[PDB]
RNA sequence: AUGUGGUUUAAUUCGAUGCAACGCGCAGAACCUUACCAGCCCUUGACAUAUGAACGAGAAACCCUAUCCUUAACGGGAUGGUACUGACUUUCAUACAGGUGCUGCAUGGCUGUCGUCAGCUCGUGUCGUGAGAUGUUUGGUUAAGUCCUAUAACGAGCGAAACCCUC
């Protein structure tokens, strides 16, 4: 199926200046792949160290983001976290999102029902 | 609206930057660190008259979480070709001598370099030499059969284990104590049973199974203390010990399981370098022994035989020879055949790692000629003009004559007071073959440099095209 | 090639001195305390003489400890709930005993003597690992329950002779400092201490 | 307080030695032609006022 | 060595020799390297490259050198393969008995039948009764009787959501892996927990009072009560705050 | 301490303000509750006014770290426009490339 | 509203001056910035390196969750407490440190303009005593020495176009 993975899982958010698809080998294995919009920031500077007001040069800074989905059951999350702590992705910073489920203890509040 | 830098137009495509990282909260630290490190590295070991010097062409910096990698590129020395045992002055002029709840947190920094910090490598070395020394006979058997396997079996070579382990205190309680201290210092509840999944690889004895279940039940339901009549029962309650020693056997194999030292060997793989001095180590191993064996005993055997006749405490002579071996290594100064280049590189990595709190690495590459980057060519021209020997036409002619092939054109501009008699500064430009900067799929490199002179500042610009 | 070999020989002989004393020692006492002294020399040689492989394995160990022992990467068991009541931690000697049969079945340990020797080497190696984790992890954490208890206590350390408005002001300042993650705890209790000191300067 | 960072050239003692050698060399090339700084408290206006 | 041997014998200046060791091990020396010695070892330490032809594509060269490293990035599947092959070649030990004993340590109250639990409990009660008197040689004979009746009991014996039961929580937590050796990031300390209101089984008036007490942390289309904590400096502290 | 002569006074001001940050917030906290006694408000206003004026955060000016220019300083890069353009043309500052559209 | 000249003032900081200066340097002047003026201060100095003396085997400077008094304010005088110092701290002396002082008509680097106008040259060959010329002198087309044809010239290089980004 192509429906959304909802449950126990890992989500990796990778932010970079370059495209991560240029070096695809350093990415972790994953179930799903998607991309976010690029974000640009504009700078306009004077060219001269003195009065040349109408001459400008325009630079930009561009941010790129990618989203990875990993399906994982409850027993192997602590196994995968050890390796996920030690990765080396080229020119990137990654974000580890953890989705897990526990249960509620009702004993100290069941008196109030 | 004037002529601009060639690199800025083709920075994205057809070229790549010298650094690779990303941050948003820590951008201002890295954008300063790049500029500061590249400004520092270019002023190290300048060429004298009798030295070729350190000529850095491109410095490549890669940033990873807590690990930073630096790659240097240097040209080979152009030259036409054809002791340690006694040294002095390389040593010491003096042997020295004549809030319980109200604690403080970890201090942070965001924008610059950390403060100067004492190191921990002495304690790490002390832990590693007297812990896990792998001289145990329980570890002696496994290296024997791995030596049998490597020299005779090709299926061991064609196997991923060889390709990782050899790219051409027992450890379990150590990790348990590590995990206990790391959990109790940050005040998270430490259950040691769930730690045991680290010592687990998921990829007949049912009587023992039920006996273990009931032997865990008998230790769960008990321990209601303050009773001596049942403390006698606790004394005869050593069926927990039966459950302990039920699973025992003779083991022939060591452990390469539990991925915590697998990661240590994984880090050892990628940071070995290219240099080792085991030959110079083993040359001194058997010679310092015969030096220290014949040094003592020079009509001064009376103190040694007094030490022998005192008691069986001879092992303080081991501390005596510790002091003497420290004295003899300190007097000469610097290791025996350790390369000075790797000495300076290691000394460089040490202060970089301490100031930034990472584990930085330095990898060097030697290339064939100085004509492989505009920065190298401009540095060469500036060093040639620093002592006046040649004219500008002669320098350009020599560069054109000994330029290597695969360079599709060159151009050099000199500006300043070129002629000594005249005061009005002019510009001289020399060109050769194709230097069309307006084609964006060409490979054009550019570099400036400034020369101090008697009459001010001279300037040199270099454009070079590649095929 | 005569010059370098003659130079190393003249340096080596003047390093080694005169070879009477080593043979005199070989004759004097015997070979067994020489074997003991040779093992002592062997354990020196892994400290005194530098080894590139030793320093590289120390660096790889340093990298592994730097990644592993970081307080910002901690994630506990994924099938558990928090310990709200904050039970005190069981001691290390008792923690090593309820783990016994797994590591006995795993690591080796042929009998109780081998077990106790392993426990001895672990317990004697333990105190310097506290210094290791002191260098890596940091000082401590101090839980927010105790932080709020201390902040409430210094709010109750006001003098009695002050008006009730000052006491309400102190309790409200402690309440608004209670939920501030952008302040250091040292700065928080410094702020409360200085407020109490300034009021006590005029309400003796 | 962290706005002005630390310069990593300050830890290597070779480069500061070469910089101080260049400062001294410039000072000596000024001193060899009697264009160096005067004595403190003995400036030109002080000597003219004493004259 | 004569002088320090004599002072080892005297044992009066024993406070000095340890500081001799500290000074000789710690205090720096004149570690200068002349530039000819700096350059002469470099070319015998490194060999000339043969494939560059220019330094224009230096980053791509370094990145390809790192791409060729097969063990650049490593994961648990790779460790599982290299732990299967070492078991196959006989250098490594199978861990089947270790997971068998770990399952016993984790879950013994679920697999042990209660009809056996009550009879072994009665056996412990009678043996603790007979141990207090001490007339049965309870140090060893009681343990022997325990082993005999335990063998008798073993002869009688030998013939997706989370575990357990209750309302189910859902957690969310973030770790930022920043480069450069400075680890603290502001996104570290935020924890969210989600719960379904109807699983608590509250009455209608109790649910209305909950909704009034909550406000907009309740989402009606999903019956989702979500509590987020950022007010504490550490991730576990925010988790505990969410549960409280 | 940092090397650039023209940034020395502003660096001194930054250190002096980071020293006195705690007392300034404390007296500003006392002066903002009107239910508090008038004499205590007056005393805290006096002690806040007696603080060193160079320790005030409004005297701190952003200057360029490589040069010391007092105008047109981008806070993200901490460099002035001239240093920023010179380093961006070469290809040094990461991320920033030319821009067209 | 804002900039400039002029005028006045203790000071009204300086630069930019036809096109190509004048909402320009200034993408932020209440104090700071600030370069200008008036008072109150300091002199190896707010900061660096070296040498030579003096003090100190733990004192002094230094610092603080500091306190009080006095100054328009910087500062100055007391009172507390912690911690450190021997290839190391401080104090004094002299080499000096320092300068938004002048010269853009001594310079590097950076920029405006002629000008996105289509131009500016070189190597061999030929003509001319020579400076020089031809190539780049025909007939057309093009935004364009862009392309064809013709031509004692044959070929190159920097420019044009395309390669680049975006819709
Ligand atoms: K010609
Ligand atoms: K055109
Ligand atoms: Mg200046
Ligand atoms: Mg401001
Ligand atoms: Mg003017
Ligand atoms: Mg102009
Ligand atoms: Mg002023
Ligand atoms: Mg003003
Ligand atoms: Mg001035
Ligand atoms: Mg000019
Ligand atoms: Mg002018
Ligand atoms: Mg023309
Ligand atoms: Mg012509
Ligand atoms: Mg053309």
């Amino acid at each position: 199926s192509t429906s959304k993975i909802k449950g126990t899982r890992i989500c990796i958010a990778i932010r970079s200046f370059d495209n991560p698809e240029k070096e695809a080998w350093c990415l972790p294995p994953h179930s799903r792949y998607a991309a976010m919009p690029d974000t640009r920031t504009l700078y306009t500077v004077l060219r001269s160290p003195h009065v040349d007001k109408k001459s400008r040069e325009q630079f930009e800074m561009r941010f790129k983001k990618r989203f990875l989905v990993i399906k994982a059951q409850s027993h192997e999350l602590s196994n995968k976290l050890f390796w996920l702590k030690r990765y080396r992705i080229l020119g990137a910073q990654y974000e580890l999102q953890f989705h897990c489920k526990t249960r509620l203890d009702m004993s100290p509040v069941l008196g109030s029902k | 609206a004037r002529k601009g830098n060639p690199i800025s137009v083709r920075l994205g495509k057809n070229r790549s930057s010298d650094s690779s990282w990303f941050s948003d909260y820590y951008y201002g630290k890295f954008v300063y660190q790049d500029v500061n490190l590249r400004s520092y590295f270019g002023s190290i070991r300048p060429p004298t008259r009798l030295t070729f010097g350190f000529r850095l062409g491109r410095c490549i910096l890669l940033h990873f979480p807590k690990r930073t990698f630096i790659h240097f590129f240097l040209p080979r020395r152009p030259r036409r070709l054809k002791r340690w045992w006694t040294t002095f002055g390389k040593a010491g002029p003096i042997g020295c001598l004549r809030n319980e709840i109200r604690g403080w947190p970890k201090k942070k920094q965001r924008y610059g370099y950390h403060d100067r910090s004492p190191s921990i490598k002495k304690n790490l070395s002390k832990l590693l030499r007297i812990s896990g020394a792998f001289k145990h006979p329980k570890y002696a058997g496994v290296v024997n059969d791995i030596a049998f396997l490597i020299e005779n079996d090709d299926s061991f070579k064609k196997t991923k284990l060889f390709k990782f382990f050899f790219p051409k205190v027992r450890p379990s309680l150590n990790f348990l104590v590590m995990q206990y201290f790391f959990n109790t210092k940050n005040q998270m509840n430490f259950d040691p049973v769930v730690v045991l999944n680290h010592f687990v690889a998921p990829g007949r004895s049912l009587q023992k199974r039920i006996r273990s279940r009931i032997a865990f039940f008998v230790e769960s339901l008990t321990s209601e203390k303050k009773c001596l009549a049942e403390a006698k029962n606790r004394l005869t309650h050593f069926i927990r010990l039966a459950n302990d020693l039920r699973f025992a056997g003779t083991t022939k194999t060591t452990i390469s399981l539990f991925p915590f030292f697998g990661a240590t060997f994984f880090f050892l793989r990628d940071g070995v370098g290219v240099y080792n001095n085991l030959d110079a180590r083993e040359q001194l191993l058997n010679q310092l022994r015969v030096k220290c064996w014949n040094l003592l005993g020079k009509d001064k055997v009376m103190e040694l035989i007094e030490k022998f006749k005192n008691l069986g405490g001879i092992e303080e002579l081991i501390k005596v020879i510790d002091m003497m071996i420290e004295i003899i290594l300190r007097k000469r100064g610097i290791p025996y055949r350790y390369n000075s280049y790797f000495y300076e590189v290691k000394k460089m990595r040490s202060f970089l790692s301490n100031r930034t709190n990472t584990k930085t690495l330095i990898e060097s590459v030697k290339i064939k000629s100085v004509y492989q980057s505009a920065s190298l060519i401009a540095q060469d021209i500036s060093f040639q003009l620093k002592n006046k020997r040649r004219s500008f036409h002669s320098i350009f002619a020599k560069i054109v004559k000994e330029i290597p092939k695969r360079v599709e054109g060159i151009r050099i501009c000199f500006s300043g007071r070129l002629k000594d008699a005249a005061e009005k500064a002019q510009t001289k430009c020399y060109k050769h073959r194709k230097t069309s900067c307006n084609v964006f799929n060409q490979k054009i490199d550019y570099a400036p440099v400034e020369v101090s002179t008697r009459y001010g500042i001279l300037g040199v610009k270099v454009w070079i095209s590649y095929s | 090639d005569k010059k370098e070999e003659e130079a190393e020989q003249e340096a080596l002989s003047v390093f080694v001195g005169d070879n009477a004393d080593g043979e005199k020692f070989a004759k004097k006492m015997g070979d067994e305390i020489m074997a003991k002294l040779a093992e002592g020399y062997e354990d020196i040689c892994e400290r005194a003489l530098p080894s590139t492989a030793h320093d590289a394995l120390v660096d790889a160990y340093d990298t592994n400890l730097m990644i592993e022992c970081e307080p910002e990467y901690l994630m506990p068991d994924f099938g558990s709930n928090p310990d709200i009541d904050e039970k005190p931690p069981m001691p290390l000697r008792e923690c090593l005993e309820k783990v016994k049969p797994f590591i006995v079945a795993l690591e080796g340990i042929k009998d109780q003597e081998e077990w106790e020797e392993a426990i001895g080497e672990a317990m004697a190696e333990a105190p310097r690992m506290k210094e290791i984790v002191d260098h890596y992890s940091g000082p401590d954490r101090v839980t927010a329950k105790k932080q709020n208890e201390e902040l409430d206590r210094i709010a109750t350390t006001v003098p009695q002779s002050a008006p009730d408005s000052v006491k309400r002001f102190a309790d409200r300042v402690a309440l608004s400092l209670k939920s501030n993650p952008g302040w250091g705890f040292d700065k928080k209790y410094q702020f409360m201490d200085k407020l109490v000191l300034e009021v006590s300067q005029n309400y003796k | 307080a962290e706005w002005y960072p630390y310069d990593i050239k300050n830890e290597d003692p070779n480069v500061l030695a070469r910089e101080e050698k260049e400062r001294l060399s410039k000072l000596e090339m000024l001193k060899r032609r009697n264009k160096g700084p005067p004595q403190k408290g003995h400036g030109r206006r002080a000597a003219k006022r004493n004259k | 060595i004569e002088a320090l041997l004599q002072r080892r014998l005297a044992d009066k200046h024993a406070d000095t020799d340890d500081e001799v060791m500290d000074s000789l091990q710690n205090q720096p020396f004149k570690d200068d390297v002349k530039d000819e010695d700096f350059e002469s070892d470099f070319e015998e330490a490194h060999s000339t490259d043969d494939e560059l032809e220019d330094l224009y594509n230096s980053p791509e060269y370094v990145k390809k050198k790192m791409q060729n490293n097969e063990f650049f990035n490593m994961d648990e599947k790779k460790w599982d393969v290299i732990v299967r092959e070492g078991i196959r070649h006989g250098i490594l030990k199978d861990t089947k008995e270790c997971e068998e004993i770990l399952e016993d340590m984790l879950h013994w109250d679920k697999l042990l039948p209660d009809d056996l639990k009550k009879k072994v409990e009665a056996k412990f009660n009678e043996l603790g009764d007979m141990c207090e008197r001490g007339e049965i040689e309870a140090e060893a004979a009681y343990e022997l009787f325990k082993e005999f009746e335990d063998e008798m009991v073993i002869q009688y014996g030998d013939q997706d959501d989370p575990p357990g039961k209750g309302p189910i929580l859902r957690w969310q937590s973030r770790i930022v892996f920043a480069p450069g050796g400075d680890a603290w990031h502001p996104k570290n300390r935020k924890v969210k927990l989600s719960v379904t209101v109807k699983e608590l089984g509250l009455s209608k008036h109790q649910a209305r009072r909950l909704r009034e007490l909550v406000g907009k942390r309740y989402d009606s289309g999903k019956d989702e009560l979500t509590i987020t904590s950022e007010r504490f400096e550490h991730r576990e502290e925010n988790r505990k705050d969410c549960l409280r | 301490e940092q090397g650039v002569k023209r940034n020395s006074a502003d660096h001194r001001r930054r250190l002096l303000a980071a020293r006195f940050e705690l007392r300034r917030k404390l007296y500003k906290a006392f002066c903002k509750d009107p239910e508090l006694p008038s004499e205590m408000r007056e005393k805290n206003r006096y002690k806040l006014s007696k603080l060193p004026r160079n320790s005030a955060f409004t005297r701190i000016r952003n200057r360029c770290v490589f040069t010391g220019r007092s105008r047109s300083v981008t806070e993200l890069f901490r460099m002035s426009r001239i240093c920023f353009r010179g380093l961006a043309n070469k290809g040094e500052l990461v991320g920033i490339k030319k821009s067209s559209w």
